[PDB]
């Protein structure tokens, strides 16, 4: 493999882009909930997957950006929309784009302290609902959790689940 | 005398209505009656900030303050507003509109809209008479002042049916007019009587609004009209239909009202015989790039030119209209001096010949979205499994 | 988008302009009370809004400013005043004012430790009640606690569901 | 090749020949952010292109050029224009230009200390945004930091990592 | 444009002229506080103007110059008034002057090491709250700290970020 | 012209000769006949007989490296015109030298010339 | 002024005159303890005077001057009791004194490399407390540290916080 | 007359194709017809530099221009082209190519590109 790592990133909240004011993006987490899983005739516990637990897709700017502020505390949960690109250069030519579908909350705001003379960085947060990654086109992930989609590498693996829960 | 103290005072206001602040200057010319509460000379123009300057300079009841209460209510525009004087006849009442050099010295009518500038700092970049649009010898002269102006000029069909208005609007390949057929009725402040206002002031104000955060590059048809209720005739748009009055007003390169009570424009597209110059993005950039490229340059207009005077305004000109490329107004660009028209001798009586050439951002007219119910997802769904 | 940024920042109270001494202040980070919420027939919890949680809006000075302490813990609660205003600059010239109205209760008054030969730092917090924000004049919040108003942008997102608790 | 040297030099400023009152320029120093990369695998890490950093064009004037001091600080930063000429007569007669055009802001007005019989030399410096050298009337640099335009030699760098980014 | 150097140079300190004993100065250097700034969707930071820094204004004599003395850490801090005149002859005669009015404390006085032998220089050092330099009588730099005045070359660059602070 | 009173507008005089229109080079005319004036007054008060003309040109072109060198000028040169017939005519009398200079045009009608173009559309959208 | 240099130098320890063996002295560097201050409403911080910081004053003899190796590390701090004098001549005759009555810590006594046929210079550095200079008998600084007394030119400069403290 | 202050024009440019402004120099013989806008008579040479000469002095409905533009596309050089005057006869169309010293003192077809010397002490280098 060639070395390949993170140069530059965008971001997009209803079509609107950030091409000036974001230092600092973050991917939600993603996280099986493990429990370990210790029972008779065995030790080491081996960690069985319940699913996953809630996705925080922090990001910043440090402006006022009025068309990202509105998009706080809504009556309407997940209507924020936005798409976490990146683009993975590598050492030979070629840059490989990385993006990040979201619809969630925004729900919190955190202005930073004001110290008349730095960046005002107002620190954001989204608890994502869905969240699609792509990697040059080709799709990784897909977490739609209502109504029960969980697509790694375009195989639903709760497929096999959902059609005896009556889904 | 004075009041010394704090005075209570039981007033009848209302209806705080207010706009977010615009920068593009209108022109705008109606009839109003020059009594003793107007203080307006009737044929020159005056500067319009608000409604209090629109009420002090116009009668309540007048042609003009109707009209110019259709603009601040959707954006607190700059209005330079030469009155006419009310006549009888439609004839005379047109020709005291248009008017010209028919004093001694000075303009009258629309002609008039030139002192803006001069008078004001204030080049007005659209024009609407409201109401005396709808003859064919006002609109035939609001063209010919627009493209002095290099200006959008509002126009309005006939208030008659849908096949008028069509044979109205082929009188002009004009290329910078912009026609809204459907009259917009108004409230007015507790009538219960729909006042039918002509919409040419309405859809001027609109310009203005999405000039400002929206951007002049924005295709002003989608956003909404303020301070208006079902209109004079209902322009329906009905998907897949052949002859509805929006795609038969669309097609004849009119502008309508398509939603509830008239809450937002329709037109696109502008009153053109060509097919470059077709919507009202590619003629309105054409023009308000090129007011921000000499306001910024205004320095360039007179200066020695050395040898390094045709390098650094290229250098300035590509430097301005990456801006313009940054805020989305255009695509990429190239600015650059002709080599084969720049002589000694142009140089010498000060010519000089630059290129300008970008590319506009295409508005998003009929998105697409053919669909088919198909029986595919259903073998493997509902079953027991 | 042009690159935009804090440079100067300035506080009043009760109208008193604090020109000379604020070398800090902070807005309140608006924050919703989430509770991640997993249910039958899903999993990756969706974090349903509960409404905020308390905004402490912390600022500080470093001379004894009288006129700021004065305002600690009245019998009148939310009787403090103070707007927190601040200019973002950009890079194209115009500076964008982003102004912040509070009314809340100054609940902790923290001189800093004197070590006689620093600043002196009175750290100050006002728990607030109201709070209305400005960008350019143009508003973005207001978040009234009691009687129940947040207009996010102008649209209460509480009016909906305050015309059937029946306030 | 040609032995080929700096012999003379010149600074424009909006147009304005300094032709009398420059002894030295500066032209930026292009580097890379370069980040050393050693992984599983691999050793003498191999030092992956992140972009450039800031690029600061020092020069220095002994006279009052007012016209130099103009431009420090205004409200419109990038609006000191500028280019630095400078001719390389090689050793075959025909000097070969090089200009420098730059579109920066002034953040250094640095006046030497006036020692009474000596020269002035009132060190300046511009962080530039903009940067475009040319070499004979050929183009080799084209640096824009924002909306993404990094040309080396007309070919854009940058403009397979723009469409990815959504530029 | 002709050649223009420094020539002779001379101090005032509340009026006392120092036309006998002053080998050097040192005028403050104005530099903004530049934060370099990369974001999404840029490279090669762009350095946004966040406001200048101090401005230690040095100068030396070498007497017993008393009248510069009594200046040193005063109650009144901007108390140390002085101008610091220069004349700038060119080539065609006629000398364009530039002189600098300074208000700020006299932070530093310093001795030189006495090798008795040798010259004395007094080493001093004004961090300087006020400063206006002119040049041939025409205004260039106002460089006001506090109240917010930065007027470069007259029109105040701080004017539109000044109403909106309501200072 | 604008709002008040704000600029000029005029770059010409009122000559009916376009040779002489421009403001700007009838006032550089008129400078450097004045230098003219006081580059013979100089050259009469000290007995600069035998060394007359040569007083008169080396001195006018210190006036003209001065103007090349503030940007007044482009090009300037002071020529020995070939109307000059026989050595002991032209040296008796009538000694014809020229004086030549490109006066810095100013920059009257700049013209841009404008499109919208559908070549980078393609480009962009994709 | 008249042109008025050093030329003459002379040291007193407890009375002791070093007539014949001192090639440097150095008075003490006084200098503010500057603390640089921007806050709400301003720019270009505005540097405080926050008091003085620890005075050493070097010097340096080249012979066994066992009288000044004394008084090194002793049990009473600020028992080294020395002047520093030095006569300035001027130009038109007539020299205006200088002496600087010192009271310190003889903190280091650092003897030179001794390269065996060159000079001796044992330097020293005393940490004083107490610190007197006049000029041709005129007072102009007072420094005490303990019992709060910075008297520039007589008049007490921090009798004002002195009897506000309580001292 | 004239005219003062800027002028923004509704225009024309056909995608500009700038290339090096090259040092070798080109001789071209091809046909076309004279017109009152070709300002250049048949058998006589000129030197051309840019595309304004090939549509001044030469038409652009012609055969140079076709074989100016080819040269402009691809690297500005100094091209000294001759015309050859239009005729039917597939012989008699070459003939008038070659040419002679038919003329007084004057060489017509491709002869003429002899004349590059002792005028601009520039010899054609190519011969197309």
């Amino acid at each position: 493999m060639i070395p390949q790592t993170l140069t530059n990133t965008n971001l997009f909240i209803d079509g609107v882009s950030f091409a000036g004011d974001v230092p600092s993006l973050t991917l939600p987490k993603l996280a099986v909930k493990t429990e370990q899983y210790r029972a008779g005739g065995m030790d080491a516990p081996v960690s069985i997957d319940m699913g996953l637990e809630a996705m925080e897709a922090k990001f910043s700017t440090n402006g006022a950006r009025r068309e990202a502020l509105n998009f706080f505390g809504l009556a309407d949960q997940s209507a924020f929309n936005g798409v976490f690109r990146g683009s993975f250069k590598g050492q030979k030519g070629a840059s490989v784009p990385v993006v990040a579908t979201l619809r969630g909350l925004l729900k919190e705001v955190d202005p930073g302290d004001w110290k008349a003379g730095e960046k005002a960085e107002f620190k954001y947060a989204v608890a994502v609902s869905y969240y699609k990654l792509e990697v040059d086109g080709r799709e990784v992930y897909e977490i739609d959790p209502v109504n029960g989609v969980r697509a790694i590498n375009g195989v639903d693996q709760l497929a096999g689940m959902r059609n005896d829960l009556g889904l | 005398s004075f009041f010394h103290g704090v005075t209570v005072t039981n007033v009848d206001i209302g209806a705080r209505t207010i706009a977010l602040p615009a920068s593009s200057v209108i022109g705008l010319c109606d009839v109003f009656t020059p009594g003793a509460q107007a203080s307006a000379k009737p044929n020159v123009p005056v500067l319009l900030t608000s409604k209090k300057d629109a009420a002090a300079a116009f009668g309540i009841g007048s042609s003009i303050y109707l009209a110019c209460e259709a603009i601040y209510n959707r954006a607190q525009a700059v209005i330079v507003a030469v009155g006419v004087e009310t006549a009888e006849t439609p004839e005379a009442q047109a020709s005291a509109v248009i008017g010209g050099i028919s004093a001694a010295g000075e303009r009258t009518g629309l002609q008039a809209l030139l002192d803006g500038k001069s008078r004001f700092n204030a080049q007005p970049r659209l024009l609407v008479a409201p109401g005396h649009s709808a003859q064919q010898a006002v609109a035939t002269a609001m063209d010919g002042l627009a493209e002095k102006l290099r200006a959008i000029a509002i126009l309005d069909g006939p208030n008659s049916t849908d096949e008028a208005a069509v044979a109205y609007a082929k009188n002009f390949g004009s290329k910078r007019l912009f026609m809204v057929d459907p009259g917009v009725q108004v409230w007015d402040s507790a009538t219960n009587a729909a006042r039918n206002a002509p919409a040419s002031a309405y859809a001027a104000g609109l310009f203005a609004w999405t000039d400002a955060e929206y951007g002049f590059w924005s295709s002003p048809s989608n956003k909404e009209i303020k301070g208006v209720t079902g209109t004079s005739r209902p322009v329906e748009f009905l998907d897949g239909d052949e002859t509805c009055r929006a795609n038969l007003l669309n097609n004849a390169n009119i502008a309508t009202i398509i939603r509830d009570d008239g809450y937002r424009l329709w037109g696109n597209r502008t009153l053109s015989s060509d097919s470059k110059w077709a919507f009202v993005t590619r003629v309105r950039t054409m023009d308000l790039v090129m007011d921000a490229i000499l306001a910024g340059h205004k320095w360039a207009v007179d200066r020695g030119i050395t040898k390094t005077y045709v390098k650094d305004v290229t250098e300035g000109l590509r430097a301005f209209m990456r801006d313009l490329k940054n805020q989305g107004a255009v695509i990429n660009f190239e600015v650059y001096a002709d080599p084969d028209l720049n002589s000694a001798s142009q140089l010498a009586q000060g010519k000089v010949y630059w290129n300008i050439r970008f590319t506009d951002v295409p508005p998003a007219e009929n998105p697409n979205f053919r669909v088919e119910v198909t029986d595919q997802w259903l073998t493997e769904v509902l079953d027991v499994a």
